[PDB]
């Protein structure tokens, strides 16, 4: 109960076989795996009370599981398609509900390998109006033209991660809503005092972690390979 | 046959107001009950938990939740709304004498208290040379909302409210965009209901 599971990031193409794996140190006879999506909760899949003991949850159409051991609870799905994209949790109880969860698996699958696209990031600079009126300055950094939607957005000023003064949206948009495999995009605010920004050694950083591509997948296009990978953008405080 | 209900997928609370969370559950007997919350980017943490014993159940940061078996509720309180408590919380039950079973989920948003509102759209310019902006609006109160564009090739973001620790100071702002020749800022959030003092810079 150290509960760990691996992986914790992964794209996978339609059509494929993938595992996931959850262990755990305590030795609890239960353990379950359960998904999570947005306005449906947590759904159970598959849970176990012992070795060789499987019992179905409401949703394990398209999983198989199996428990190899006392501390470990393997989840498959069996062919994976479009709606099996979650984020996937594993738990153990003690026999009076006391449940642990594991971090979660992030778990993206596309139809087409061809599709996954790194983001272009850029900063936009404070307007002057902006720091006149207020005496603040707010930084905007847009992420776009990124696929599939499986990114961790941060700010970094002088080399050290910043919370304060942050707002990132809270899910991307798409660029073309009518299309399933539509590239997206993803904005964040920094907002500080216009004497901090005016300040030309303050240096400010848009960091965006992409998931995408292994070096294990094959790439056949001329664009550059789309793995996994940081893009950021810059900009220092400008006295004028 | 047995279940827990979770009324709105998104709700508000103002700013130091009392927090309300309700959960009802469809069991006979009565189940053993759980408020998990998961704060942004994060797995779930318990709050509270109803085992039978005691029916006023306190969790930490003044989190209580009240048993009440004749109306099947177990609702999550808390006395005071602050920004922090903005997470998705999710009610859980007992179920088959062998599982957990998760409520769908209820987002809370905090609506910032803004005593002295200063509405403007600004426009920012990209810092890598470029005929390339985005526009922000900024400042206003929690009465207004930001409406998604009637324009396919303009971008236009929820809102978001950032707290910037510094200044002990809150704001709301949205982001619009778009690689249009035509695009100004002056017209970018015209399908959104602005407060008619909007602040629009030369």
């Amino acid at each position: 109960a150290d509960v760990t599971q691996t992986p914790r990031n992964r794209i996978t193409k339609t059509g494929k076989r993938i595992m996931l794996e959850c262990s755990q140190t305590k030795g609890h006879d239960r353990m379950y795996w359960y998904r999570q999506d947005p306005g449906l909760g947590l759904r159970l899949i598959y849970y176990s009370f012992d070795v060789k003991d499987i019992n179905k949850g409401e949703i394990s159409d398209g999983y198989s599981v199996s428990r190899q051991a006392q501390a470990k609870f393997s989840l498959s799905l069996e062919s994976a398609i479009p709606n099996q994209t979650a984020l996937y949790f594993c738990a153990t109880s003690d026999e009076s509900y006391g449940y642990t969860f594991g971090s979660g698996t992030r778990l993206t699958v596309v139809e087409d390998l061809n599709k996954v696209s790194p983001p272009e990031v850029a900063v936009f600079e404070p307007s002057e109006a902006e720091i006149s009126h207020t005496q603040k300055a707010t930084l905007v950094c847009l992420a776009t033209g990124f696929y599939p939607d499986h990114v961790e957005l941060s700010w970094w000023v002088n080399g050290k991660e910043v919370h304060s003064g942050v707002c990132t949206d809270p899910q991307p948009l798409k660029e073309q809503p009518a299309l399933n495999d539509s590239r997206y995009s993803l904005s964040s605010r920094l907002r500080v005092s216009a004497t901090f920004w005016q300040n030309p050694r303050n240096h400010f950083r848009c960091q965006v972690q992409f998931y995408g591509l292994s070096e294990n997948d094959e790439w056949t296009q001329d664009r550059a390979k789309p793995v996994t990978q940081i893009v950021s953008a810059e900009a220092w405080g400008r006295a004028d | 046959a047995q279940s827990v209900t979770q009324l709105g997928s998104h709700v508000s609370v103002s700013e130091g107001a009392l927090v309300l969370l309700r959960c009802n559950y469809s069991s006979s007997v009565p189940p053993y009950l759980f408020w998990y919350v998961q704060y942004p980017n994060q797995g779930l943490q318990l709050l509270l938990k109803y085992t039978s014993a005691a029916t006023l159940v306190k969790g930490i940061n003044g989190f209580e939740a009240e048993f009440k078996k004749s109306e099947t509720s177990f609702h999550l309180t808390k006395p005071s709304a602050h920004m922090s408590d903005a997470a998705e919380y999710f009610c859980a039950v007992s179920e088959q004498d062998d599982k957990i079973i998760f409520g769908k989920g209820t987002r809370l948003h905090i609506l910032p208290n803004i005593q002295n509102p200063d509405p403007a759209v600004y426009q920012l310019r990209d810092s890598k040379s470029s005929d390339k902006s985005v526009c922000l609006f900024t400042d206003f109160d929690s009465q207004t909302n930001v409406s998604q564009s009637k324009d396919s090739d303009v971008y236009i973001t929820d809102k978001c409210v950032l707290d910037m620790r510094s200044m002990d100071f809150k704001s709301n702002s949205a982001v619009a965009w778009s690689n249009k020749s035509d695009f100004a800022c002056a017209n970018a959030f015209n399908n959104s209901i602005i407060p008619e003092d909007t602040f629009f810079p030369s």
